[PDB]
RNA sequence: GACUCGGUGAAAUCAUAGUACCUGUGAAGAUGCAGGUUACCCGCGACAGGACGGAAAGACCCCGUGGAGCUUUACUGUAGCC
RNA sequence: GACAAUGGUAGGAGAGCGUUCUAAGGGCGUUGAAGCAUGAUCGUAAGGACAUGUGGAGCGCUUAGAAGUGAGAAUGCCGGUG
RNA sequence: GAGGGUAGCGGAGAAAUUCCAAUCGAACCUGGAGAUAGCUGGUUCUCUCCGAAAUAGCUUUAGGGCUAGCCUCAAGUGAUGA
RNA sequence: ACCGAUAGUGAACCAGUACCGUGAGGGAAAGGUGAAAAGCACCCCGGAAGGGGAGUGAAAUAGAACCUGAAACCGUGUGCUUACAAGUAGUCAGAGCCCGUUAAUGGGUGAUGGCGUGCCUUUUGUAGAAUGAACCGGCGAGUUACGAUUUGAUGCAAGGUUAAGCAGUAAAUGUGGAGCCGUAGCGAAAGCGAGUCUGAAUAGGGCGUUUAGUAUUUGGUCGUAGACCCGAAACCAGGUGAU
RNA sequence: AGGACGACAUUAGACGAAUCAUCUGGAAAGAUGAAUCAAAGAAGGUAAUAAUCCUGUAGUCGAAAAUGUUGUCUCUCUUGA
């Protein structure tokens, strides 16, 4: 929370990990996993 | 996938039937022609007007049976059996060990009825059990 | 609703595809026809699968 | 009453109509087809041959494993009575 | 490039047109949307545009999704007018 | 004439199946209820390819149905077809 | 990824209301000026209704019966045509006259000639004198759920797969392996098992072994449901009626 | 088996960020220019289509009273193996 208020910036959308929608994930033309994240979607194949 | 530019896998879906709708498309009467292709349409069930779907009877049933692992035991490392609910085998009533296929290991094979060909071939290799 | 099954298959019994089936004219005047009488053996359907088909057919 | 004028102004019917006759033809009795024969265009008053005229999904007849009312030593019951 | 096939009712199979809603993208609109009207326009068909007039505020297009998705006949129901 | 009583598996009938709120061999209203209808009628866009049957068998069956036969789509066999 | 005024509540409007019935009961139709009432001062014809000016307004060719304003239907004007002709009304051929387009081997009309008995339904067969429809408009019929089966598609594969529940925004999503199908079949069964059943048989014969399944799902079809749509005469139950 | 001390919630509400110019126009929220806010780009309105014109929205604050639910003291009733 905090990372997540910004989120009245039209186009942006942010979630954790363990969600990742299918869609949300390609409506989306660019992603940024950050770091720890990007190493968990990693750890859950 | 871009989202307006989707593309489902060939030859999975194809447009659904529409009956009733103009006479171009082949289906205006829909189908039938005055006879019980009126709503209700009940065929029967299965029926003619002569019950062939009997003749006589013959039955019974009590508690009994099993279930099958072949002498493809030869999947599993050395010696003990039951445990390989974790490799291959789901739901048992009992178990016993079938002939089958040839054995190729030395194992304890702990099970619930052997059949015969396949404890000659179990110790043949060495080990047997039983209950 | 899962379809009731037909009851009365009681009568025939799942082989591999095809139901093994009972026979004929076993029990009741039995004073008529000799080698007829050695008919006890079994029967499938081949025609009539198309009929019942779908009824005896939770019998898997 | 009809009829002429002034006033008011419905109806059942009706696939579209520029809707003749004879001898045929044809689902076997044709304004509508064939071959002839007759006929300038548009009204008004009249008649009832035809449009298998209109009106009512034939009441007779048969059919449906339709209905209903009634009968009886048809079947199965039952209120009551001995 | 030759060479074949292509009448068709019950009915099987195939490819498509148009309607409303939705998603994503991409656009049009008071310098005039939809609708309505008219045209000598385009495609093998369902059907698609265009220009003008009316109108005065909403609407297409691509790709995919989903349907209260297509009317000339039911003595069909409602309205209008013969 | 006024005020009353008898109500549908019921009532009343100088008896006709007669009357019970303008059609009573069993009133009216609401529900069960979208009763059931092997009968009749209706069933809405387009083009392309193929294309029947009105027969046998059994049927409280005979304008209904079932299995066969004929149609189509798809696999498969592979010269078995004319 | 519900309706948008014949829809959606019977009822978007002072609806259980007009209206109908003795009663129980049955039961409608009917939304929209404009941004703003600025809702037409004044003159004119007329008793008024209504109208033409003059005005308000972006618009009244938005004027109240008011957005848009299709069709049937009714009228005024007319370019071509028609009073010797037998007509399912068009089609094919065609002179004359009139015109000039989304400019293309153009548009309107049509003397005369050839051919020509609407549609639907239902039928062995219907121009049929068999059925249906006065016309125009709107409205009007194979659906959904759950099970089954089959085909196509996709993921895994001797394996495939979760259900309820818990978690999360009424989520695509993690959990949950109870469960289910499959890897083995044969016999009524005891039971035996790549075999088993019948059988005295180590004969013959039946089913079976020679491994491919399973979950999700588009389409086809069946079942359970009203299960394409409209229609009985009638049955039953509870009331309302002897004005 | 009935009643005394406060927390929270229900029944009114309050605060609430940031836009200007020209074109066309009957009217601009549109177009084109430069701007700005955002824990607020939900929605509805304003003479056409508005995050910044208005009602609001994120967020924050709030109860004289009357129920309402609870934390804990009082209040009762209690000899268990
Ligand atoms: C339908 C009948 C009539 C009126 C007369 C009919 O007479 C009958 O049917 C006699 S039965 C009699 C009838 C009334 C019933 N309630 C009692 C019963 O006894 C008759 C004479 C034909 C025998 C049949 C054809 C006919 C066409 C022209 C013609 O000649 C007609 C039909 C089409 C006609 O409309
Ligand atoms: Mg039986
Ligand atoms: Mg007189
Ligand atoms: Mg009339
Ligand atoms: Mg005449
Ligand atoms: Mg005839
Ligand atoms: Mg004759
Ligand atoms: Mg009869
Ligand atoms: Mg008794
Ligand atoms: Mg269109
Ligand atoms: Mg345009
Ligand atoms: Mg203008
Ligand atoms: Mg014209
Ligand atoms: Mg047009
Ligand atoms: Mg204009
Ligand atoms: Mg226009
Ligand atoms: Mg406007
Ligand atoms: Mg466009
Ligand atoms: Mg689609
Ligand atoms: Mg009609
Ligand atoms: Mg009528
Ligand atoms: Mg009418
Ligand atoms: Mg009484
Ligand atoms: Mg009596
Ligand atoms: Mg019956
Ligand atoms: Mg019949
Ligand atoms: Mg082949
Ligand atoms: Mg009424
Ligand atoms: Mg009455
Ligand atoms: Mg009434
Ligand atoms: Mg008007
Ligand atoms: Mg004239
Ligand atoms: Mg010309
Ligand atoms: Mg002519
Ligand atoms: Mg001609
Ligand atoms: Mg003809
Ligand atoms: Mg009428
Ligand atoms: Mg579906
Ligand atoms: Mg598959
Ligand atoms: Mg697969
Ligand atoms: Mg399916
Ligand atoms: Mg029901
Ligand atoms: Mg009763
Ligand atoms: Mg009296
Ligand atoms: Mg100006
Ligand atoms: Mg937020
Ligand atoms: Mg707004
Ligand atoms: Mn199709
Ligand atoms: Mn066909
Ligand atoms: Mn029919
Ligand atoms: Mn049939
Ligand atoms: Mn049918
Ligand atoms: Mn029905
Ligand atoms: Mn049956
Ligand atoms: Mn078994
Ligand atoms: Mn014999
Ligand atoms: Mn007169
Ligand atoms: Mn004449
Ligand atoms: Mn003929
Ligand atoms: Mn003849
Ligand atoms: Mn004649
Ligand atoms: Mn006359
Ligand atoms: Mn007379
Ligand atoms: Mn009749
Ligand atoms: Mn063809
Ligand atoms: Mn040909
Ligand atoms: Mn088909
Ligand atoms: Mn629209
Ligand atoms: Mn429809
Ligand atoms: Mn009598
Ligand atoms: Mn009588
Ligand atoms: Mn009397
Ligand atoms: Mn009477
Ligand atoms: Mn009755
Ligand atoms: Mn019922
Ligand atoms: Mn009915
Ligand atoms: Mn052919
Ligand atoms: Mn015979
Ligand atoms: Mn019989
Ligand atoms: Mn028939
Ligand atoms: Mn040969
Ligand atoms: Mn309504
Ligand atoms: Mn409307
Ligand atoms: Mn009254
Ligand atoms: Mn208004
Ligand atoms: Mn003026
Ligand atoms: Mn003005
Ligand atoms: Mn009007
Ligand atoms: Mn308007
Ligand atoms: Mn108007
Ligand atoms: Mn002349
Ligand atoms: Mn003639
Ligand atoms: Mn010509
Ligand atoms: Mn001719
Ligand atoms: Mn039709
Ligand atoms: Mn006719
Ligand atoms: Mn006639
Ligand atoms: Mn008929
Ligand atoms: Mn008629
Ligand atoms: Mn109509
Ligand atoms: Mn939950
Ligand atoms: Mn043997
Ligand atoms: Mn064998
Ligand atoms: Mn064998
Ligand atoms: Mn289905
Ligand atoms: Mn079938
Ligand atoms: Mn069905
Ligand atoms: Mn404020
Ligand atoms: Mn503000
Ligand atoms: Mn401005
Ligand atoms: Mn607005
Ligand atoms: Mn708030």
């Amino acid at each position: 929370e905090n990372e997540d208020v910004n989120v009245e910036l039209s186009a942006r959308n942010i979630p954790g990990v363990q969600v990742t929608t299918a869609q949300g994930l390609n409506v989306l033309d660019i992603t940024n996993a950050d770091s720890l994240v990007i190493t968990e979607a990693a750890a859950k194949k | 996938m871009k989202l307006h530019e989707l593309k489902p896998a060939e030859g999975s879906r194809k447009e659904r039937n529409r009956v009733g709708r103009g006479v171009a498309t082949g289906n205006g009467k829909t189908s039938g022609r005055g006879h019980k292709g009126q709503k209700a349409r009940s065929g029967g069930g299965v029926r003619p007007g002569f019950e062939g779907g009997q003749l006589p009877l013959f039955r019974r049933l009590p508690k009994r049976g099993f279930t099958n692992i072949n002498r493809k035991e030869y999947a599993i490392v050395n010696l003990d059996q039951l445990n390989k609910f974790e490799d291959g085998t789901e739901v048992t009533p009992a178990l016993l060990v079938e002939s089958g296929v040839v054995k190729n290991e030395k194992s304890g094979i702990k099970i619930l009825g052997n059949g015969s060909l396949d404890k000659k071939l179990t110790v043949k290799a060495h080990k047997f059990s039983a209950s | 609703p899962k379809m009731k099954t037909h009851r009365g298959a009681a009568k025939r019994v799942k082989r591999t595809a095809s139901g093994q089936l009972k026979r004929s004219r076993a029990f009741t005047s039995h004073l008529f026809a000799n080698k007829s009488t050695k008919q006890k053996r079994q029967l499938r359907k081949a025609r009539l699968v198309s009929k019942s088909d779908m009824k005896r057919v939770k019998q898997l």
